[PDB]
C-alpha cells in the first residue's frame, strides 16, 4: 500500500503512417507545488523503443533502472545484440506489464501509467498502455491522466479508426500532439509549458526532441472578461 | 472485555517488625456473576510468598510456571530461593511477554533467611518492580486498599498488631469494590512460622 | 446464497430434492444450477451458501474417498467421508469459506446417513435436514406429512412438494426441481422438474394454493 | 566407502546395476498384453507353509483402468503405488477424466532417480504396469529403478525372467485372445516356478476396458489351471 | 444459550445437557448430545462457538484415551481438568482461539469421591458442588445455593436438577429442547433415558 | 541435517543394513504368535540369567496399541517402543479421522512402512525389530495375526514365531497346526503355544509370557501360576 | 567431500550389534560401581568414587548421586559430562509433567523419556551415543518404590536390586545370594556396602570415597523424604555396619 | 583410480573422471544425427529396443514450437535437462513475449551441467543432447554434452559408432547446407547419413525417428508409417 | 488506501448449437466514463478448439487466459500431445479460479467449443471457480439486458404454441448457425442503445469441427 509523493502529469500518443509519437511534461509536482521542473518523463530503450511514464516519480526512476539493467542484460552472451536479437518493443511492454500485474498482486504498486511507443523489426507501429494496476489496452491514440480526457478526443479527429493510420502523415501526427501539450496546459493544474517529444520512424528511426515549449497561445481575450455577472468596470 | 477487571480480586502486603503479611480475597467471577469463594490468590514457593490478581487464567498459568522456575533453581542452586532473587525472576518472567503480557498485578512477600530483613515488592503487568518498605497493593479495589493502607498503616508493627492492620485495610476495601470479597485469607509470615487465617466477612 | 434443499432418511433409503436458482443480489443469474453434486456413486452432496466452495471441496471429497477404497479394499462410511470434508472446511476456519451441505449415503454397517456438514466446523447427524434461504418453508410441509414408513413413491413427491412450497414463496428459490433416491446399492436420479409447469400440475390435482389465480 | 549416485568407470550407476541385482532374486511376475486385454500374473512364493498366502499382495490396482504386478524388494513398492494411485485421482480432479497409462508409468518413474545425498538408495523393485485408454488402447510397461520404462506386448520380470521371456518371444502373436492369454501366463509361471503351481501359490488379473481391472478369485483361477493342464494333455 | 450443568452429589456427578442445535432461525435438531466421554470414569460436557466445541472436545478425547493405552492407566479428573485448561490456556493467545467453554465430571477411583470441574474458554479452572456455563447458572445458581445439601444422593441430586431444568423452561426466552442427564460414580457413567 | 545413506545395495543386490537388523531379531528373545478359531495368543521368551528383576515395573513384551489390538516383538528392545509409540499414535489418529478403530491388516501396515521408511532414509538405520500383531477387527469375530520385519515386508500367519532358536519353534508348528482345523478353545491355543515354547525355552517358570486376546476389546494376560499349570500338565503327557 | 571422516555411529554389525553402544558399555564399565537396593520400606543407592585424591573437597561435591526432582533420584556411572546433560533433561521433562497434570511424574514414564533420548542416538543422527548409565530410584503412588536401569542402548529394566559400572558380574552374583524380598532399608544399607567392600578395586572401603542416599517414607506419615547422606553420615553408618 | 570417487576431485593430470564417466554413458547410447540448411533443420534418430516383444526407446522431444532436441545415453536426465529448456522457452514467452534464442538455450544448458560438477552430493548429467531450432537467426543446430560444453555446429552425430555419420557430414558439408527450402531432400541426407553409422541393422519403419523444424514449420516429430517414405 | 480492482466493462454471450458453438464479446474497453479502446479484444483462440473470454478486470482476464493457454501446452507435453476436452478444460479453470478463492480474479469466464460427442458445448464460471455447462449464458455488464431476451429466443421461454390455451409449449429446437448470428447481433445492438459501456464493435468467435473461424460487426461509437 502506497501513496504518490512526487509525480508526473499527462503522456500522450498516437499512431501515423510510418511509425508513432509520443510526448509528456518535463514536470515533477509535488501534491500543488510544481516543485520540480527539470524532469524527463519519456526514457528511450535502444533506438525503437520509447517508454512514457506518468505517476510517481520515484517509482519511474526505478523502472528506469529496470530498462537501463534490462539492455545490458540481452547484451550478454548475445552477438546480434544490435540487429536480430535486439530488444523490441513488445518484449519491453510485456516485461514492464508483467512487472506491473506482479507489484499489484503483492498489494505493493508501481504507482504508475506508462505507455510504451515503438516500431517493431517488421516495421509494424507498436503503442500499448499498461498502469498500476497491470492493466493493459492498444488504440490508435493513447494517453495517461488528464491527456485521456482532453487530448484523446483531439487525437481521435485525425485517427478515429484503424484505417486512418496509412492516411496520417508524421507532420499531421505531431501538429495535433503539439496542439494537445497546449490544451493541457490550459486546462490540467499539475502541468507545465516545457516538454519533451519523441518520433520513433521505421525510415528515419528515433528523434528525441528536448526542452519544447506551449506557444502560440490565446489570452487575448481575457481583457474583455470583467466581474462574474453584473459587473461592468 | 478489560481482562485484569473480567475476574477481579484483591491482594495487599504489609511489612511489621521481624515480620510481613500478605492477604488477599477468594472471590472468582465472571463479569457480575460470582462463580467461587474459595479461589486463593496467593502462593508459596519454599518461604517466598506470591500474591498475583488480574486474568485468573493468568493467575493460575503463572502460579504453575513459577513453581516450576523455583523446583529448578533449588535442584541446581541446592538452596532455596529468597524473595530479591524471586523478584528479580518474576520480573524478567513478565517482561518477556512485553507484547503479549499476562494481565496480572502479582506481589511478592517474604523474609530474607540469611539477613532476616522482611521483603515486600509489588510489580505492574509488564515487569515493572515496585519495591516498598511499607506496604504493596494490587486488584480491583487497588485505588481502596491505598487508602486504608496509607492511613492505617504505621511502622514496626508486632505480628499480631500487623494482623489487625492489614485485615481491616483488606476488609474495608473489598466492601467498596463490587468485584472484591467473598471471604478472605491472611498470612503472618514470621523468620521460622508462617500462620494462616481466614476472615469472616460480609458475602454479598 | 439462495437456496432450498433437503435431505430426509426413510424406509427406503435417501431422498435428496433441491431447487435449481442461482441469484446475484435480484439478478437471477441460473435456473439451470446443479445443487447436487454426485461425490460418487454411493454418496451425494447439497450445495447451499458458496457455489464454488461446495463444488470444489465436495468433488475433492470424491478424489479421497477412492482413495479410501483403494488402500482399505472397503466401501467408505458415510461417517468418514462427512468427518474428512469437516476437519477440512475446519482447517479453513475464518478465512470465509460458505458453505451448508448434507453429505447423504447408504451402507451396510450404517444405513441410511445423513450429515449436515457446515463452513463453520459443524458436523450434525440426523434424520431430516433443510438448507437454504427457503429452508423454513420446506421444513413446513416435510414436518407435518413426514413418516419413517413412507413408501419411495410417496417420499420422492413430499420432497418435490417441499421444493415447490419454498419456490413458490422464496423469491430466491426456483427454477426447477433435481429429484435423487440414495439406496444401499448406489443413488437413482429422478430428474428434472420445471417449477413452472410443476406448480400448475399441483394445483390442479392436489386443491392446494387457492391464493393463486389459475 | 563410496557415493551413491557415483558412475562406474563403464559409464552405469553403481547403485541402480545392484538395485537389478535385487530384483533377479525376487518371485516372478508376468505380463501379456492382447486387443481384448491386458493379463497380470505373479508367483506368490511363501516361505512357510504357515503364512497365510491370500494375505501376500503382489498384484495391485492403481486406478479403474490402471492395474500393477510387481518383484523385488517389494516393501519398497507400497511408495510408488501410494504415488501412483495419487498421481491417477489427482489428474482425474484436475482433468474430469481418465489418466493415460503412459502419463501414469512417467509419474511413476519420475521417483525413480530422485535419490542421493529425495531418499536414500534406489528402489529395490521392478513394476508391471498395465492398463486401458481410449488413445493407445491396451498397454503394458515396464517401470525400472533406472527411471526408464518400456512398453511391451509380453513381458517377465523376475528370477525365472530370462527363461519366461525366451517362451514369451515365440509364443506371442497380435491375435491372442484373452484366454489365450490367461492359460499361456500359467502355464509359463509353472515352468519357471520353483514349487508345484496352484490356486493358492500364484495369482491372476486382467484389466479390460468394460469391467476394468480385476483380480482373479482363487476359485476362478484353479479352473483356468485345470483347463491347462487338460489342453496340454490332448496333444 | 447451549445450556450445560454440572452438580457433585455424595458418590456421583451429574451432568445435564441441552439438546437443542440452533442455526439461524431454525432449531436444526433437537437430540444432540453435548458430551464425549474421555475415560470410563471421566466425563466432559461442552458448550460454545460451533464448530469448535466438537472438534475440541474429540481432541481432548483422543489425547487422553492416547494416555490410557501408553500407561495402561486411568488418569484421576483431576489431571484430566488440568490438561484441559492447559489446552485452553494455549489457545486463548492463539492466532484463533478455541471458544469452547466446558464441565469436567469424573470420579476419583483412589480417593472414592466425585469431582466437578469449571473451565471457561480463557482457561479458567474452578472444583465447585455445582456448576454452570453461559447465562445458566443466572437462574439456576439461586436455587442451588438453597436446596443444594453436600450429602445429598444421586436421586436427589436430580430432583434438584429437574428444578433447575423447570426454571430455565419458565424464563429463559428460548426453547433448548429439554436436557440430556449423565450420571457419573464409581461404576462408571450412564445415561438417563427418561428426563 | 545427517543424510548419509547408510542402507544401499551391495555388489550382489543386498542392503546388508536390512540384513544385519534380521540379526537383531535373531539375537532377541523368543515371540511366538498362535491364533485359533474364536481367539489368538501371543507367547513370549523371558531370558532366566537376570534375577533380582522387579517384574511388577519391567516393560512387558506385549504391548496395546488400542483395546483391540496388540503388538508383541523380537529384536532391539529401545527400538520396539519407537513402533510401539508410533502405532499408539495412528490408532488414535485413525479413531479422529475415521470414527472407527484400525484394523488390525492397517495397523500392520502402517508399522511396516514405518520400518520400511526407515530401510531408504538418509542418516538413519533399520529397525532392528520383528513384530507380532495380533487382535481383532471391529464388529468381527475373525482372529488376525500379522508379521513385519526391518525390511517393511509384512503378511499374514495361521501361528507364527520369530526371534532367537524361532526356526525350532517354527518346525514345531509347522507340523503340530493344522489349517482344516486350528484350535477349538482358548485352552488348546494357549497350550499349543505354551508347547512351542518349551521346545526352546529351559524351564517353564518365570521364562514364559502368555498374552490371550479375543473379540470384542478383551485382552487379559496370565499369571505364573496359570501358565505354570500348562507347564505341568504337558510334562507328564510327554512321559510316555 | 566430508563422507571420508565420518565414523558411522548408528549402523550395525555383520553379527547385528551397534557398534558404538557395545563400546560405550565398554566404556562404562571401568566407571565406579553404583548399586542400587530396593527394601519393602525404602531404596538405598550406594556408589563407590573413582580413585580418590586426598586433596579432593569431599563434602561439597557431586559425581554419583543426583536429585531429578524431591521423589526421584538416579545414580550415575560413565562419563560425569554425559550424565549431567540428561540429568538436566530429566529434571525439565519432570517439570513439564507437573505443570501440565499437577502430580508428580510417574517413575517410569521419566525413565521411557530419558531412555528413548539415548535411543534416538543410536538411530539417527550420526552422533555419538550418551556414554552413561543411569540407576533409577524413586516412589510414586502407582507402584510405590522402584529401581530402573538404562544404559547407552535406551533399553531400560525393572529390578529389585542392581548393579552398573565396574565388576557387576560379581556384584551381581553377591547381591543375587543375600537378597530376599522382606528387606528392610537398614539391612539393604548393610548389604549395598558389603557388596562394594568386596567387590571394590581398592585395598580398603573408606568414607571418602564413597556417595550415599536413601528415599524412604521415614518422614512425618505418608510422605517421602530424600536424604543425600553427608561424609560424616557415611563415616558413621561406615563404622555402625563394621566395616572400619 | 584414487579421484573417481565424486565430481568434487581432481585428478593430478587436471581430469574430473566422473565427468568422463558420464561421457561414457553416451558413447554406450544409440546413434542420433543432425544436420541443417539456411531454411530448416533436421534431426534424425535411430531408436533402440529391449527385445522384439519391446517398444522402441524414443529420443526426439520437443521443447517448444520452434526448438527441440535428440537425446543419447540416460533418457531420465534428458527429460530432466528438456524439462528445463521447456520451462525457459516458456519464461522468454510469457514474461518478454518473446521466442527463446537458439544459443541462449545452449547457454542455459551448460550452466546447469556445470553446477553439479563443482559441488559435493550431486552427479553429472549422463546425456549428451543435439539441439535444433529456428529462431530470428535462421537454422541453429546445437551439441551439449554433460561436461557443460556446448557446441553450434552444420552438422554433428552422437552415440555408438557416431564417428561413420561424422565422417559423411563432414564430406558432405558443402552439399546438405544448400539444401534450401526442400524439407524432404535435407531429411534423405541426414538418414543417409546416419546409415553410415549402421551395423548389421538396417532403418526399419519402427526403428527410424525423425524431426523437422524450419523457417514455415514448426518443430514436429516423425514416427511409424510417416517415416516409411525415406527408407 | 491501494485498491487492486478495477472495471474495465464489456459484455461477453456465449451460444451452444447443435454441431457448432459462438462465444461473441464487443471489442470496447472502458474505465468510469473514460474509453480506452474502440477494439481491444477479449475474446480469444486457445487451442484444441476452444475458445474464451474473461470478463471484468481486464488485468486478471488476461492473466486468467495467459495460464489457461500455458495448461493447454504442458497438457500437451504431459499427456502425449493430447488434445484436452472442453469438460477437461472447464475442470481444469476451475482449479485456476478457486486456486485465488482468497484474492479472486474479477473477471466472469467463458469457454466455448464442442464436447466429445461434436455437440456444440458452453461453461460459465463465476470469479472464484463455480461452473456449469449451458446452452446459453451472457456476461458482464450487459448481462442483465441480454440475457432474458435470450431466454425467449433461443429456450422460447414464456411462449406457448397458439390456440392450445396456453397448455402446450412452443418446441425445443436446435438453431443454425446464421439464426444464432442473427441474435447475437441484436443482442449486442439492443445492449448498445441502453448500456454506456457497451459499444464500438462486436467479435464473435465460431467453433466448428472445421476450426476457428472470426467475424466483426461495427457497433455504435457513442
Ligand atoms: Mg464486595
Ligand atoms: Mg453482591
Ligand atoms: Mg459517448
Amino acid at each position: 500500500t502506497q501513496q504518490p509523493i512526487v509525480t508526473g502529469t499527462s503522456v500522450i500518443s498516437m499512431k501515423y503512417d510510418n511509425g508513432v509519437i509520443i510526448a509528456a511534461d518535463n514536470l515533477g509536482s509535488y501534491g500543488s507545488l510544481l516543485r520540480f521542473n527539470g524532469v524527463e518523463r519519456l526514457i528511450p530503450v535502444g533506438d525503437n523503443t520509447v517508454v512514457g511514464i506518468s505517476g510517481d516519480i520515484s517509482d519511474m526512476q526505478h523502472i528506469e533502472r529496470l530498462l537501463k539493467d534490462l539492455v545490458t542484460e540481452n547484451a550478454y552472451d548475445n552477438p546480434l545484440a544490435d540487429a536480430e536479437e535486439a530488444l523490441e518493443p513488445s518484449y519491453i511492454f510485456e516485461y514492464l506489464a508483467t512487472v506491473m500485474y506482479q507489484r499489484r498482486s503483492k498489494m505493493n504498486p508501481l504507482w504508475n501509467a506508462i505507455i510504451v511507443a515503438g516500431v517493431q523489426s517488421n516495421g509494424d507501429q507498436f503503442l500499448r498502455y499498461v498502469n498500476l494496476l497491470g492493466v493493459t489496452y492498444s488504440s490508435p491514440t493513447l494517453a495517461t491522466g488528464f491527456g485521456a480526457h482532453m487530448a484523446n478526443p483531439l487525437l481521435r479527429k485525425v485517427v478515429d479508426r484503424e484505417s486512418d493510420i496509412p492516411k496520417t502523415t508524421v507532420q499531421v501526427a505531431e501538429e495535433a500532439i503539439v496542439n494537445a501539450m497546449r490544451v493541457l496546459y490550459y486546462r490540467d493544474a499539475r502541468s507545465s509549458r516545457n516538454f519533451s517529444l519523441a518520433i520513433i520512424d521505421k525510415n528515419t528511426g528515433l528523434t528525441f526532441k528536448k526542452n519544447l515549449q506551449v506557444e502560440n497561445m490565446k489570452w487575448d481575450f481575457a481583457k474583455d472578461i470583467k466581474g462574474y455577472g453584473t459587473q461592468k468596470i | 472485555s478489560d481482562p485484569s477487571s473480567i475476574n477481579g480480586g484483591i491482594v495487599v502486603a504489609m511489612t511489621g517488625k521481624d515480620c510481613v503479611a500478605i492477604a488477599c480475597d477468594l472471590r472468582l467471577g465472571s463479569q457480575s456473576l460470582g462463580v467461587s469463594n474459595k479461589f486463593e490468590k496467593i502462593f508459596h514457593y519454599g518461604h517466598v510468598f506470591l500474591g498475583i490478581t488480574g486474568l485468573a487464567t493468568d493467575v493460575t498459568t503463572l502460579n504453575e510456571m513459577f513453581r516450576y522456575k523455583t523446583n529448578l533453581y533449588k535442584l541446581k542452586e541446592e538452596r532455596a530461593i529468597e524473595p530479591e532473587t524471586f523478584t528479580q525472576l518474576v520480573s524478567s518472567s513478565l517482561y518477556e511477554r512485553r507484547f503479549g503480557p499476562y494481565f496480572v498485578g502479582p506481589v511478592v512477600a517474604g523474609i530474607n533467611s540469611k539477613s532476616g530483613k522482611p521483603f515486600i515488592a509489588g510489580f505492574d503487568l509488564i515487569g515493572c518492580i515496585d519495591e516498598a518498605k511499607d506496604f504493596i497493593v494490587s486488584g480491583t479495589a487497588s485505588d481502596q486498599l491505598f487508602g486504608m493502607c496509607e492511613s492505617l498503616y504505621e511502622p514496626n508493627l508486632e505480628p499480631e498488631d500487623l494482623f489487625e492492620t492489614i485485615s481491616q485495610a483488606l476488609l474495608n476495601a473489598a466492601d467498596r469494590d463490587a468485584l472484591s470479597g467473598w471471604g478472605a485469607v491472611v498470612y503472618i509470615i514470621k523468620k521460622d512460622e508462617v500462620v494462616k487465617r481466614y476472615l469472616k466477612m460480609r458475602q454479598d | 446464497a439462495g437456496a432450498t434443499t433437503l435431505a430426509f432418511r426413510f424406509q427406503g433409503g435417501i431422498i435428496v430434492a433441491v431447487d435449481s436458482r442461482a441469484t446475484a443480489g435480484n439478478w437471477v443469474a441460473s435456473q439451470t444450477v446443479k445443487k447436487v453434486i454426485e461425490i460418487n456413486p454411493f454418496l451425494l452432496g447439497t450445495m447451499a451458501g458458496g457455489a464454488a466452495d461446495c463444488q470444489f471441496w465436495e468433488t475433492w471429497l470424491g478424489s479421497q474417498c477412492r482413495l479410501h477404497e483403494l488402500r482399505e479394499k472397503e466401501r467408505i462410511s458415510v461417517a468418514a467421508a462427512s468427518r474428512i470434508l469437516s476437519n477440512l472446511v475446519y482447517q479453513y476456519k475464518g478465512a470465509g469459506l460458505s458453505m451448508g451441505t448434507m453429505i447423504c449415503g447408504y451402507t451396510r454397517k450404517e444405513g441410511p446417513t445423513i450429515y449436515y456438514v457446515d463452513s463453520d466446523g459443524t458436523r450434525l447427524k440426523g434424520d431430516i435436514f433443510c438448507v437454504g434461504s427457503g429452508q423454513t418453508f420446506a421444513y413446513g410441509v416435510l414436518d407435518s406429512n413426514y413418516k419413517w414408513d413412507l413408501s419411495v413413491e410417496d417420499a420422492l413427491y413430499l420432497g418435490k412438494r417441499s421444493i415447490l412450497a419454498a419456490a413458490h414463496r422464496d423469491a430466491y428459490s426456483g427454477g426447477s426441481v433435481n429429484l435423487y433416491h440414495v439406496t444401499e446399492d448406489g443413488w437413482i436420479y429422478h430428474g428434472n422438474h420445471d417449477v413452472g409447469e410443476l406448480f400448475w400440475k399441483v394445483k390442479e390435482e392436489e386443491g392446494s394454493f387457492n391464493n393463486v389465480i389459475g | 566407502d563410496r557415493g551413491v549416485s557415483t558412475f562406474s568407470p563403464e559409464g552405469r550407476l553403481f547403485q541402480v546395476e545392484y538395485s537389478l541385482e535385487a530384483i533377479k532374486l525376487g518371485s516372478t511376475a508376468i505380463g501379456i498384453a492382447t486387443k481384448e486385454g491386458v493379463v497380470l500374473g505373479v508367483e506368490k512364493r511363501a516361505t512357510s507353509p504357515l503364512l497365510e498366502s491370500d494375505s501376500i499382495e503382489k498384484i495391485v490396482e492403481i486406478d479403474r483402468h490402471i492395474g500393477c504386478a510387481m518383484s523385488g524388494l517389494t516393501a519398497d513398492a507400497r511408495s510408488m503405488i501410494e504415488h501412483a494411485r495419487t498421481a491417477a485421482v489427482t489428474h482425474n480432479l484436475y482433468y474430469d477424466e481418465d489418466i493415460n497409462v503412459e502419463s501414469l508409468t512417467q509419474s511413476v518413474c519420475d521417483l525413480a532417480l530422485r535419490f542421493g545425498e529425495l531418499m536414500s538408495r534406489p528402489f529395490g523393485v521392478a513394476l508391471l504396469i498395465a492398463g486401458h485408454d481410449a488413445d493407445d488402447g491396451y498397454q503394458l510397461f515396464h517401470a525400472e529403478p533406472s527411471g526408464t520404462f518400456y512398453r511391451y506386448n509380453a513381458k517377465a520380470i523376475g528370477s525365472g525372467s530370462e527363461g519366461a521371456q525366451a517362451e514369451l518371444l515365440n509364443e506371442w502373436h497380435s491375435s491372442l485372445t484373452l484366454k489365450e492369454a490367461e492359460l499361456l501366463v500359467l502355464k509359463i509361471l509353472k515352468q519357471v516356478m520353483e514349487e508345484k503351481l496352484d490356486e493358492n501359490n500364484a495369482q491372476l488379473s486382467c484389466i479390460t476396458k468394460q469391467d476394468g481391472f480385476k483380480i482373479y478369485d482363487n476359485e476362478k483361477t484353479a479352473e483356468l489351471i485345470k483347463e491347462l493342464k487338460e489342453k496340454e494333455a490332448a496333444e | 444459550m447451549d445450556i450445560i450443568l454440572g452438580i457433585r452429589v455424595q458418590d456421583s456427578v451429574i451432568l445435564a445437557s441441552s439438546k437443542a442445535v440452533t442455526r439461524g432461525i431454525s432449531v436444526l435438531k433437537d437430540s444432540d448430545d453435548k458430551t464425549r466421554q474421555l475415560s470410563p470414569h471421566t466425563l466432559m460436557s461442552f458448550a460454545g462457538e460451533a464448530g469448535d466445541t466438537v472438534q475440541f472436545a474429540e481432541y481432548i478425547q483422543a489425547n487422553i484415551q492416547l494416555y490410557s493405552i501408553r500407561e495402561d492407566y486411568e488418569l484421576s479428573p483431576q489431571a484430566v481438568s488440568s490438561f484441559v485448561r492447559q489446552e485452553l490456556a494455549k489457545s486463548i493467545r492463539s492466532r484463533r482461539p478455541y471458544q469452547v467453554n466446558v464441565l469436567i465430571g469424573g470420579y476419583d477411583k483412589k480417593k472414592n469421591k466425585p469431582e466437578l470441574y469449571q473451565i471457561d474458554y480463557l482457561g479458567t479452572k474452578v472444583e465447585l458442588p455445582y456448576g454452570a456455563h453461559g447465562y445458566s447458572g443466572f437462574y439456576t445458581f439461586s436455587l442451588l445455593d438453597h436446596h443444594y445439601r453436600p450429602d445429598m444422593t444421586t436421586e436427589e441430586g436430580l430432583d434438584l436438577l429437574k428444578l433447575c431444568v423447570q426454571e430455565l423452561e419458565k424464563r429463559m426466552p428460548m426453547d433448548f429442547k429439554g436436557v440430556i442427564v449423565k450420571i457419573v460414580d464409581k461404576d462408571g457413567i450412564r445415561q438417563v433415558d427418561d428426563f | 541435517g545427517y543424510d548419509r545413506a547408510l542402507s544401499i545395495f551391495s555388489p550382489d543386490g543386498h542392503i546388508f543394513q536390512v540384513e544385519y537388523a534380521l540379526e537383531a531379531v535373531k539375537r532377541g528373545t523368543c515371540a511366538v504368535g498362535v491364533k485359533g478359531k474364536n481367539c489368538v495368543v501371543l507367547g513370549c521368551e523371558r531370558r532366566s540369567t537376570l534375577k533380582l528383576q522387579d517384574t511388577r515395573i519391567t516393560p512387558s513384551k506385549v504391548s496395546k496399541i488400542d483395546s483391540h489390538v496388540v503388538l508383541s516383538f523380537s529384536g532391539l528392545n529401545a527400538d520396539s517402543r519407537i513402533l510401539i509409540e508410533k502405532a499408539r499414535v495412528e490408532a488414535q489418529s485413525h479413531r479422529l479421522t475415521l470414527e472407527d478403530p484400525v484394523t488390525v491388516e492397517y495397523l500392520t501396515r502402517y508399522v511396516a512402512g514405518v520400518q520400511q521408511r526407515y530401510t531408504q532414509s538418509g542418516g538413519v538405520r533399520p529397525f532392528g525389530v520383528s513384530t507380532l500383531i495380533a487382535g481383532f477387527d471391529p464388529r468381527d469375530d475373525e482372529p488376525k495375526l500379522y508379521q513385519t520385519e526391518p525390511s517393511g515386508i509384512y503378511s499374514s500367519w495361521s501361528a507364527q514365531t520369530i526371534g532367537r532358536n524361532s526356526k525350532t519353534v517354527r518346525e514345531f508348528l509347522e507340523k503340530n497346526y493344522d489349517r482344516k482345523e486350528p484350535p477349538a478353545t482358548v485352552e488348546e491355543c494357549v497350550k499349543l503355544t505354551v508347547r512351542s515354547l518349551l521346545e526352546v525355552v529351559q524351564t517353564g517358570a518365570k521364562n514364559i509370557e502368555i498374552t490371550v486376546v479375543k473379540p470384542d476389546s478383551d485382552i487379559v494376560a496370565l499369571s505364573s501360576e496359570e501358565i505354570n499349570q500348562y507347564v505341568t500338565q504337558i510334562e507328564q503327557e510327554k512321559q510316555e | 567431500g566430508s563422507r571420508r571422516y565420518d565414523s558411522r555411529t548408528t549402523i550395525f554389525s555383520p553379527e547385528g550389534r551397534l557398534y558404538q553402544v557395545e563400546y560405550a558399555l565398554e566404556s562404562i564399565s571401568h566407571a565406579g560401581t553404583a548399586i542400587g537396593i530396593m527394601a519393602s520400606d525404602g531404596i538405598v543407592l550406594a556408589a563407590e568414587r573413582k580413585v580418590t585424591s586426598t586433596l579432593l573437597e569431599q563434602d561439597t561435591s557431586t559425581e554419583k548421586l543426583y536429585k531429578l526432582n524431591d521423589k526421584i533420584a538416579v545414580a550415575v556411572a560413565g562419563l560425569t559430562a554425559d550424565a549431567e546433560i540428561l540429568i538436566n533433561t530429566a529434571r525439565i521433562h519432570a517439570q513439564n509433567y507437573l505443570k501440565t497434570y499437577n502430580e508428580d511424574i510417574p517413575v517410569e514414564i521419566l525413565v521411557r523419556r530419558l531412555s528413548d533420548i539415548k535411543q534416538g542416538y543410536t538411530q539417527h543422527g550420526g552422533l555419538r551415543p550418551f556414554g552413561v548409565s543411569f540407576i533409577y530410584a524413586g516412589y510414586d503412588d502407582r507402584y510405590g518404590y522402584q529401581l530402573y536401569t538404562s544404559n547407552p542402548s535406551g533399553n531400560y529394566t525393572g529390578w529389585k536390586a542392581i548393579s552398573v559400572g565396574a565388576n557387576t558380574s560379581a556384584a551381581q552374583t553377591l547381591l543375587q545370594m543375600d537378597y530376599k524380598d522382606d528387606m528392610k532399608v537398614d539391612d539393604a544399607i548393610e548389604l549395598a556396602l558389603k557388596t562394594l567392600s568386596k567387590t571394590t578395586d581398592s585395598s580398603a572401603l573408606t568414607y571418602d570415597r564413597l556417595e550415599f542416599a536413601t528415599i524412604r517414607k521415614g518422614a512425618n506419615d505418608g510422605e517421602v523424604y530424600q536424604k543425600i547422606f553427608k561424609p560424616q553420615e557415611i563415616k558413621d553408618i561406615l563404622v555402625k555396619t563394621g566395616i572400619t | 583410480n584414487n579421484y573417481d570417487g565424486d565430481t568434487v576431485t581432481f585428478s593430478p593430470t587436471g581430469r574430473l573422471f566422473q565427468v568422463e564417466y558420464a561421457l561414457e554413458a553416451i558413447k554406450q547410447g544409440s546413434v542420433t544425427v543432425g544436420l541443417r540448411s539456411n531454411t530448416h533443420a533436421v534431426l534424425v534418430a535411430l531408436k533402440r529396443n529391449a527385445d522384439e516383444l519391446s517398444s522402441y526407446q524414443k529420443k526426439i522431444i520437443k521443447c517448444d514450437e520452434h526448438m527441440g532436441l535428440s537425446l543419447a545415453g540416460l533418457a531420465p536426465d534428458a527429460r530432466v535437462l528438456s524439462n528445463y529448456l521447456r520451462q525457459q522457452c516458456n519464461y522468454s514467452s510469457l514474461v518478454f513475449n518473446r521466442k527463446l534464442a537458439v544459443e541462449r538455450a545452449g547457454h542455459l544448458l551448460c550452466d546447469k551441467a556445470q553446477k553439479n560438477t563443482q559441488s559435493y552430493g550431486g552427479r553429472p548429467y549422463g546425456v549428451g543432447l543435439l539441439i535444433i531450432g529456428y529462431d530470428k537467426s535462421g537454422a541453429h543446430l546445437l551439441e551439449f554434452q554433460p561436461s557443460g560444453n556446448v557446441t553450434e555446429l552444420y552438422g554433428t552425430a552422437i552415440g555408438a559408432r557416431s564417428q561413420g555419420a561424422k565422417t559423411y557430414l563432414e564430406r558432405t558439408l558443402d552439399t546438405f547446407i544448400k539444401i534450401d527450402g526442400n524439407p524432404d531432400e535435407l531429411i534423405k541426407a541426414g538418414v543417409e547419413a546416419i546409415s553410415q553409422s549402421l551395423r548389421d541393422e538396417s532403418l526399419t519403419v519402427d526403428n527410424l525417428s525423425i524431426a523437422i523444424v524450419g523457417k514455415d514449420t514448426p518443430f514436429t516429430i516423425y514416427d511409424g508409417e510417416a517415416v516409411a517414405k525415406y527408407i | 488506501q491501494f485498491n487492486p480492482y478495477g472495471d474495465n466493462g464489456g459484455t461477453i454471450l456465449g451460444i451452444a448449437g447443435e454441431d457448432f458453438a459462438v462465444l461473441a464479446g464487443d471489442t470496447r474497453n472502458i474505465t468510469d466514463y473514460s474509453i480506452n479502446s474502440r477494439y481491444e479484444p477479449k475474446v480469444f483462440d486457445c487451442g484444441d478448439n476452444i475458445v474464451m473470454s474473461a470478463n471484468g478486470f481486464a488485468a486478471d482476464g488476461d492473466a486468467l487466459v495467459k495460464r489457461f493457454k500455458n495448461s493447454v501446452k504442458w497438457y500437451h507435453f504431459d499427456h502425449n500431445d493430447k488434445k484436452l476436452s472442453i469438460n477437461s478444460a472447464a475442470r481444469n479453470i476451475q482449479h485456476l479460479l478457486y486456486g485465488k478463492r482468497f484474492f479472486p480474479y474479477y473477471v466472469h469466464t467463458i469457454i466455448a467449443g464442442l464436447d466429445e460427442d461434436g455437440k456444440g458445448a458452453v461453461y460459465s464460471f463465476d470469479p472464484v471457480g463455480s461452473y456449469e455447462r449451458e446452452q446459453c449464458r451472457a456476461g458482464g455488464a450487459a448481462a442483465s439486458l441480454i440475457m432474458p431476451f435470450l431466454d425467449n429466443q433461443v429456450n422460447f421461454k414464456n411462449q406457448y404454441e397458439p390456440g392450445t390455451n396456453g397448455k402446450v409449449k412452443k418446441p425445443l429446437k436446435y438453431l443454425s448457425v446464421e439464426e444464432v448470428i442473427k441474435l447475437v447481433r441484436d443482442s449486442f445492438t439492443s445492449a448498445t442503445e441502453r448500456h454506456i459501456q457497451v459499444g464500438d464493435g462486436l467479435e464473435i468467435l465460431i467453433v466448428t469441427k472445421d476450426g476457428v473461424r472470426k467475424e466483426f460487426y461495427e457497433l455504435k461509437r457513442d
